[PDB]
């Protein structure tokens, strides 16, 4: 099992950025997954989830209507489309999953993370 | 309240946890230690937007309702707020349902990471 994020970078505010997460070692198509971020001097904060075979999506209020979470089953890759970026969206972003659900602690497995800087 | 180790051992004994679904009482005491540090009011916001509540850090996505969690199922049929008291009854009741599913005690992440396979009975050694 592995998750591996790319490519953040520097973007102007108002800009857009598409993140990916190459997933391996498990049955991707129906797995509960999400994105989490860690902003300068804050904890890990939930950003978005996609659950089950229905692909039901959910979003934190600070990003609802600006981000979209997507699956590409042919490539077992999870995407986050980020539009209308703001300075406070600056953070390390992580793709994440449950190791053994149902469980507590939320998503407990996440990748290396990719940095997004919005200035 | 913050429970003492042997104090919580005894409460859990009286509430029927010892050997519940084959998990000895040290298991339950070790779980509490590493989930909440024995603190009945402990609450933690999680990476999936759920929150864990109480002495056994019962989760708001699958088991309790806090009104604010994505994809919640409320399988215990209880408000998460009802799990933050010095009386552990409601946490224990929810624990018993949780551990009766496929996953056993692996549903508690701190249990499977720090307790599982260890000398868990040491957690109740020296208690009356």
């Amino acid at each position: 099992v592995q998750l591996l994020e790319s490519g953040g970078g520097l973007v102007q505010p108002g800009g857009s950025l598409r993140l990916s997460c190459a997933a391996s070692g498990f049955r991707f198509d129906a797995e509960d997954m999400g994105w989490v971020r860690q902003a300068p001097g804050k904890g890990l904060e939930w950003v978005s989830s996609i659950y089950g075979p229905s692909g039901s999506t959910y979003y934190a209020d600070s990003v609802k209507g600006r981000f979209t979470i997507s699956r590409d089953n042919s490539k077992n890759t999870l995407y986050l489309q980020m539009n209308s970026l703001r300075a406070e969206d600056t953070a390390v972003y992580y793709c994440a999953k449950y190791t053994s659900p149902p469980q507590n602690h939320g998503f407990d497995y996440w990748g290396q993370g990719t940095l997004v800087t919005v200035s | 309240k913050v429970f003492g180790r042997c104090e919580l051992a005894a409460a859990m004994k009286r509430h029927g946890l010892d050997n519940y679904r084959g998990y000895s009482l040290g298991n339950w005491v070790c779980a509490a230690k590493f989930e909440s540090n024995f603190n009945t009011q402990a609450t933690n916001r999680n990476t999936d937007g759920s929150t864990d509540y109480g002495i056994l850090q019962i989760n708001s996505r699958w088991w309790c309702n806090d009104g604010r969690t994505p994809g919640s199922r409320n399988l215990c049929n209880i408000p998460c707020s009802a799990l933050l008291s010095s009386d552990i009854t409601a946490s224990v009741n929810c624990a018993k349902k949780i551990v009766s599913d496929g996953n056993g005690m692996n549903a508690w992440v701190a249990w499977r990471n720090r307790c599982k396979g260890t000398d868990v009975q040491a957690w109740i050694r020296g208690c009356r």
